[PDB]
């Protein structure tokens, strides 16, 4: 009956906080006289120790889930990449707080990989519905050549084929160059105006720059750039007008723990009352069995519901992410952020606060033009 | 707690060489660690997050590395500018702690301390107040050891010092070591001792004064 | 321009209270956490308090634990501090700088901008003139003046009224734990100017109004 | 340089040993390859692996390894791939664990495979296609996460036009076992094969379905990827003894020829790296301690292993990470249920006949097969033609039918 549930939090003081609200869980709700364990372990530097780590503490401590957060230093990885591999090789789930990374999204790589975060493609799905609601009909997709950027240009691709839409070109870029002039002089020579950007901070400051000096920042160019590109030397650089996403407490990890911690009590009362459990095994070494009834886990918390949490309604797709969460379309006005709409899911509604575009202009522009000058 | 220590305490260099500065912390935190740069008289200024991230609008010359339970902070080039008081400061957990401090200084050459021994004025005995102050004066490095010795016994819990800051023509630190003892005590006392070891004398000197003719 | 502003220090006797404020410009004070954090002299920084955005998660020091109280006012973009049962050990520089916990991720603070602080000292009493005792001494010669037993800061010394000022080691005050000040300023000498020239010690307390002069022999 | 070697079963050290022997000195290697350090381990837990990799660095300086794992375990690739990415040692997947590629591996990785990605095996299921003169084809798929890239796949192949056969209708299904779907579509659409794109037990439970329903016997077949195929040994009675797959496989091939073509392109990487600017680089110290960034100060070996030749038989690699030319070939059940080798698809990316026929093999359930009949005709002038096929666009018939021939070059033999 008794149960562990381990966790890789930022140190201790998010370890304190996983384990205060194991504690409440415990005392609320479902309160069984032997509820389950609680163990921590802190982010190594080094990947390899760090997995070792994971393996060592808890594996060989009992554990049925395992919640990763990915901290995002940028000169380090500090990534979930390592535990969710070493969970990857048994079918123990594990739950991501704030991985924004597009790699855990695909299943082939990672087996058994879960996230209440929706990394980008749920960005893309509302660059699609804010085109859709504001009638955006002529789009520049601007993408790196990183496994991100391409399941991001997938996803927008496959929802304008929903309508029957396709956009004139889709420009590739490669990260960390410096001459983009020629794919952005490539952009201005199309009939679209409206540009949507989904690139890492340091490609999208050189970007900015690269755009500056090409009249980029006029009336008529309508940016839709996300999270990645409004923050750091990308904020620092960004032009003026930029609608910008962010995404809704996204960056409190205390909110998604508890969260997480929620959902895999509440996934372990449906798989005790559903059928028998197989004891995790005892250490990661020796025994290279794949866990029976993991599947059967990776299912029940994939379908499980949490209505309490702090995001209201959490449900996950068929690849682990959440599913209808808060996006925020924040708005560049005299190089400050101003949050204009939020999205609650198939709905955009802006309040009252005018949204600004680049060159100054009020009135809302359009990416219907003419160019007058066919060859 | 998290407790982290700063090794040197202080340290001289000249301009355009190259500063190591270690810090160690009692515990494992990672990467979560800050470094500022105080001025005298100025609140500090942050230049690097993360153990390794350069602050906007810091010089590049500044840069981290470390991490776990021990952490460098290296200068590329060393200026004036840089002569400063470096904390590093730690958010692993709470509360949040900062470490000792170390500070820059320049070096120019060993200089040998000026100890002086002072006894107390009349005038102050008359106020029912006795303080035995010992002068220590253009010595290099401003690390050194003082303790007093009483009738040749040694002395501790009752002694206050004050050290100034490094002089700008050239740079000899000044150290004033005050011992505070009653009427009774100072009458009931012959051999007021001032040890001084520092790296400017081969061996410690003892100077004292004898009641009845000081 | 991002810049704070420390406000509302002073002199305080033990066992009352003060109140500090934090003026925040060039940004919103609701987008930011703040923090404050005290310099105790001759000691390092101590972080004390932690206020949230939300306004509901207050920590506090456990050092001063239960004394303290901090507030904020997001409309008018300042932070108060208040401050209860002062002691000795409580004389500090205190600085509030801005934390990094919304843009970065949680626990990131490395404080910064940082004010240019306020100095908040706590001493049983008011004002004390200065006591100047001479270092009679016992190929140069130290001699000095000693200042003791005055309150509060700051305190002039000059050598020959300004006039000899190479030599002089004014060391920085110390505050003892009767709450009074003092200090020393001595002036390296050639020993044959000893006797033949008159050293004279200009002390000047402009709190007290009073200036004291001081002969200085050998003996 | 100091290249090592694991393995599962099979060869454990002498042959190992002297076909690491035999392979350099076949030709006038550059590099001058002191020795090979063989091991040998039954599990393949991820700590042990790691421990045995990591010390495998610290001694002998690594400068890369071949893997070959006995477990089926999807899961050793992708704790090869990181550790690869992680301690920056050129790792080649062999037969096992690290065989089956489904994973983009990061560009800081230097882990290749032997095995081939959906890609490729959709063009050998096309090309199979081609053959059989088989043009209408339906698609089932399950909710599996690493099929939506095959379905994209199929789609653009489908909107290719300028050459290959017409392209019939195509529906693509993919929900679960209920609301009576696959019947639905499957009524004009699925006259000829259809392909399914299950797991091991989702196609045993989709082909279940079929035999309960009306998708079994004489009439249209069923082509299914490798790793619905993935135990060459495991048959369950649920697969129609007309199923075929496509999986390279020790039918042709063996451990000891695929660990020396592994140690063979290794050397050639490492003498086109020597001989590039001035030597082959050296590992880093140890796996622990690397406080620094991960940084790359020597040069990668993707560039020199883009384009290799070693004797004949070459096995490039794509950017990617696949290799150019796999073996992948295509097997056919049999009516006594084994997998039988019947084709090839490495004859300059072109398939194989095997001179095996579409010989209807009896489903689960025997039916009177008089539908297909034969037809012995001659060609006599007007009334018959025989003409090739034209190696042009379709390459297959257009107002023709398929047709057989025999050839006559002795008259001995
Ligand atoms: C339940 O979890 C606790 C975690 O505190 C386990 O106690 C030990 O805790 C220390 C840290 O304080 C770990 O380093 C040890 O590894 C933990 N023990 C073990 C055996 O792992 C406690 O053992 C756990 N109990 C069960 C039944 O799993
Ligand atoms: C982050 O989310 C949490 C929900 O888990 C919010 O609630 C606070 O949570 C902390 C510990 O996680 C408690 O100490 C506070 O008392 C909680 N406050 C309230 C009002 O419930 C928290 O407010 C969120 N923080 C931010 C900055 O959004
Ligand atoms: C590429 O060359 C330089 C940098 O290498 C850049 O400034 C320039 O704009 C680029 N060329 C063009 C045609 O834009
Ligand atoms: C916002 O979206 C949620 C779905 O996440 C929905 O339940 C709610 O009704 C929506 N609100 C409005 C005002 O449309």
């Amino acid at each position: 009956k008794i149960v562990n549930i381990g966790a890789v939090l930022s140190t201790r003081k998010h370890e304190q906080m996983f384990r205060e609200a194991v504690n409440q869980a415990n005392k609320r709700h479902g309160s069984w006289k032997i509820q389950l364990n609680a163990t921590s372990v802190t982010h190594k530097p080094n990947a390899i120790q760090m997995a070792l780590s994971v393996c060592e503490d808890l594996i060989s401590s009992q554990v049925y889930a395992i919640l990763v957060s990915h901290p995002p230093t940028p000169n380090d990885h500090f990534t979930p990449t390592p535990v969710s591999y070493t969970a990857g090789f048994y079918r123990i789930p594990v739950l991501g707080l704030t991985t924004r990374m597009s790699i855990y999204s695909d299943k082939s790589i990672h087996l058994s990989f879960l996230r209440t975060v929706p990394p980008y493609s749920h960005q893309s799905s509302v660059w699609f519905e804010m085109m859709r609601v504001y009638s955006w009909n002529h789009i520049i997709l601007l993408v790196s050549d990183d496994h991100e950027g391409r399941a991001a240009q997938k996803r927008l691709e496959t929802l304008l084929e929903e309508r029957e839409s396709k956009a004139e070109k889709v420009l590739q870029f490669d990260p960390g160059t410096k001459n983009v002039t020629a794919l952005l002089m490539e952009a201005k020579e199309l009939e679209a105006r409206v540009i949507i950007l989904s690139a890492s901070e340091d490609d999208a400051a050189t970007v900015y720059r690269a755009a500056a000096m090409l009249n980029m920042t006029g009336s008529g160019y309508v940016w839709l750039v996300g999270e990645r590109e409004i923050s750091g030397n990308a904020l620092r650089y960004a032009p003026d007008g930029i609608l910008g996403l962010q995404l809704i407490n996204g960056k409190n990890e205390s909110a998604h723990i508890s969260d997480a911690v929620g959902v895999v009590a509440q996934a372990v009362h449906e798989l005790l009352e559903k059928e028998n459990i197989t004891d995790p095994p005892r250490g990661c070494v020796g025994n290279t069995n794949i866990w029976k009834t993991g599947p059967l886990f990776k299912r029940v918390l994939m379908s499980s519901k949490y209505a309490d949490g702090v995001t209201g309604r959490v449900e996950f797709n068929e690849d682990g992410d959440r599913k209808f969460a808060n996006y925020s379309i924040m708005n560049l006005q005299n190089r400050k952020l101003v949050q204009v709409g939020i999205y609650n899911g198939t709905h955009v509604i802006p309040n009252d606060r005018k949204i600004i575009w680049p060159g100054g202009e009020t009135e809302k522009p359009r990416g219907y033009q003419m160019s007058t000058r066919l060859k | 707690d998290i407790q982290m220590t700063q090794s040197p305490s202080t340290l001289s260099a000249s301009v355009g060489d190259r500063v190591t500065i270690t810090c160690r912390a009692s515990q494992s935190i990672s990467r979560w660690l800050a470094w500022y740069q105080q001025k005298p008289g100025k609140a500090p200024k942050l230049l690097i997050s993360l153990a390794s991230d350069l602050q906007t609008g810091v010089p590049s010359r500044f840069s981290g590395s470390g991490s776990g339970t021990e952490f460098t902070l290296t200068i590329s080039s060393l200026q004036p500018d840089d002569f400063a008081t470096y904390y590093c400061q730690q958010f692993d957990s709470y509360p949040l702690t900062f470490g000792p401090g170390t500070t820059v200084d320049i070096r120019r050459t060993v200089a040998a301390p000026s100890v002086f021994i002072f006894p107390p004025s009349d005038e102050q005995l008359k106020s029912g107040t006795a303080s035995v102050v010992c002068l220590l004066n253009n010595f290099y490095p401003r690390e050194a050891k003082v303790q007093w010795k009483v009738d040749n016994a040694l002395q501790s819990g009752n002694s206050q010092e004050s050290v100034t800051e490094q002089d700008s023509k050239d740079s000899t630190y000044s150290l004033s070591s005050t011992l505070t003892l009653s009427k009774a005590d100072y009458e009931k006392h012959k051999v007021y001792a001032c040890e001084v070891t520092h790296q400017g004398l081969s061996s410690p000197v003892t100077k004292s004064f004898n009641r009845g003719e000081c | 321009e991002v810049q704070l502003v420390e406000s509302g220090g002073g002199l305080v006797k033990p066992g009352g209270s003060l109140r500090l404020s934090c003026a925040a410009s060039g940004f919103t004070l609701s987008d930011y956490y703040m923090s404050w954090i005290r310099q105790a002299p001759g000691k390092g920084l101590e972080w004390i308090s932690y206020i949230s955005v939300s306004g509901t998660k207050i920590y506090y020091a456990d050092s001063v634990k239960g004394r303290f109280t901090i507030s904020r006012d997001n409309a008018k973009n300042s932070l108060f501090l208040e401050m209860n049962s002062l002691t000795a050990e409580d004389t500090a520089v205190y600085y509030c700088a801005r934390d990094s916990g919304s843009t970065m991720y949680d626990g990131y603070n490395w404080f910064d901008p940082w004010g240019q602080g306020t100095l908040v000292t706590v001493s049983p009493a008011s004002t004390k003139g200065p006591s100047v005792f001479p270092l009679a001494p016992s190929g140069t010669a130290a001699l000095g003046c000693l200042v003791k037993d005055y309150f509060p800061e700051p305190v002039t010394v000059s050598w020959n009224s300004g006039a000899l000022t190479s030599g002089v080691h004014t060391f920085p005050a110390v505050l003892q734990s009767s709450g009074l000040y003092s200090l020393s300023s001595v002036v390296t000498v050639p020993s044959s100017s000893l006797g033949t020239q008159t050293y004279i010690c200009n002390v000047n307390h402009k709190p007290s109004n009073t200036k004291v002069d001081k002969r200085v022999e050998p003996k | 340089l100091n290249i090592a070697v694991m393995l599962g079963h099979s060869h454990d050290v002498t042959e190992r040993e002297l076909r690491t022997l035999w392979g350099p000195e076949q030709a006038a290697g550059l590099p001058l390859d002191v020795n090979v350090v063989a091991l040998l381990m039954n599990r393949t837990d991820p700590k042990s692996l790691i421990t045995h990799v990591c010390d495998l660095m610290s001694g002998a300086r690594i400068h890369g390894l071949v893997f070959g794992d006995d477990t089926d375990q999807e899961a050793v690739a992708q704790m090869l791939d990181f550790i690869s990415s992680h301690t920056f040692v050129p790792i080649l997947g062999i037969h096992g664990g690290a065989s089956m590629i489904m994973a983009d591996k990061d560009p800081t990785s230097t882990f290749f495979q032997f095995g081939a990605s959906i890609q490729q095996q959709a063009t050998v299921m096309l090309k199979i296609m081609q053959d059989y003169d088989w043009h209408v084809f339906s698609l089932v798929t399950t909710i599996f996460p690493g099929y939506r890239e095959f379905i994209s796949f199929v789609k653009t192949t489908v909107d290719n036009s300028f050459v290959g056969w017409d392209m019939q209708n195509v529906i693509t299904l993919d929900t679960s076992f209920e609301d009576a779907k696959t019947q639905v579509q499957l009524k004009k659409i699925h006259s000829s094969v259809i392909l399914l794109y299950c797991s091991k037990d989702e196609a045993v439970l989709i082909l279940s379905e079929a035999r309960s329903l009306g998708l079994t016997g004489y009439d249209f077949f069923w082509i299914v990827p490798s790793l619905v195929s993935g135990n060459t040994e495991l048959i369950p009675k649920e697969f129609p003894s007309g199923l075929i797959s496509v999986s390279y496989d020790d039918w042709d091939y063996s451990l000891e020829a695929r660990v020396r073509d592994g140690i063979g392109i290794l050397t050639t990487a490492a003498s086109s790296m020597l001989e590039k600017f001035s030597y082959i680089p050296e590992a880093k110290a140890s796996c622990y301690g690397q406080m620094e960034r991960p940084e790359v100060p020597m040069h990668t070996l993707h560039p020199f292993m883009v384009n290799v030749t070693w004797d004949g038989k070459d096995l490039s690699f794509t950017e990617e990470g696949y290799q150019v030319h796999p073996r992948l070939v295509v097997i056919v059940l049999n009516k006594d249920r084994e997998w039988e080798k019947v084709g090839k698809w490495e004859n300059h990316t072109l398939s194989l006949r095997h001179a095996v026929w579409p010989r209807y093999k009896s489903f689960s359930d025997c039916e009177p097969d008089d539908n297909h009949l034969s037809i012995v005709t001659l060609e006599e002038a007007p009334f018959v033609i025989v003409e090739d096929i034209d190696p042009l666009t379709e390459t297959c018939v257009r107002n023709t039918v398929p047709c057989r021939k025999f050839v006559k070059i002795n008259n001995s033999t």
